[PDB]
């Protein structure tokens, strides 16, 4: 997510007018923040990928 | 252990070998799509923040 810099000054007429000038300006400093982790389930490994992983484990022996 | 190379370092090697200079071009093509989406969401969140301030 592109970061939001803090609200510079309370007040919509003036402070937010120059806060749009600052945050959305052509020349700006888009710092990044990550989203909160979404609960990804583990991907099921395909069977051919398990005949690749298993063949190396047999080459251990 | 830190001796083990990270995925980004393996992808870096792969990219180097398979496309040293075309990586920048792909970064540019994908950037054009990422920044536009994130700026739309940045402007929507900013509107949401101004709205919540006004409603407060």
């Amino acid at each position: 997510r592109i970061a939001l810099p803090a609200p510079r000054g309370s007040g919509t007429a003036s402070d937010d007018e120059f806060e749009n000038l600052r945050i959305k300006g052509p020349n700006a400093v888009q710092l990044v923040k990550t989203t909160p982790l979404k609960p990804s389930p583990l991907p099921v490994i395909p069977d051919t990928i398990k005949e690749v992983i298993y063949d190396m484990l047999n080459a251990l022996a | 252990l830190s001796s083990i190379p990270t995925a980004l370092t393996r992808w870096t090697e792969e990219c180097k070998v398979l496309d040293a200079e075309s990586m920048h071009d792909c970064v540019s093509v994908v950037k054009v799509s990422i920044v536009n989406h994130l700026e739309f969401l940045r402007d929507e969140e900013l509107e949401e923040r101004r709205e919540k301030r006004r409603k407060q």
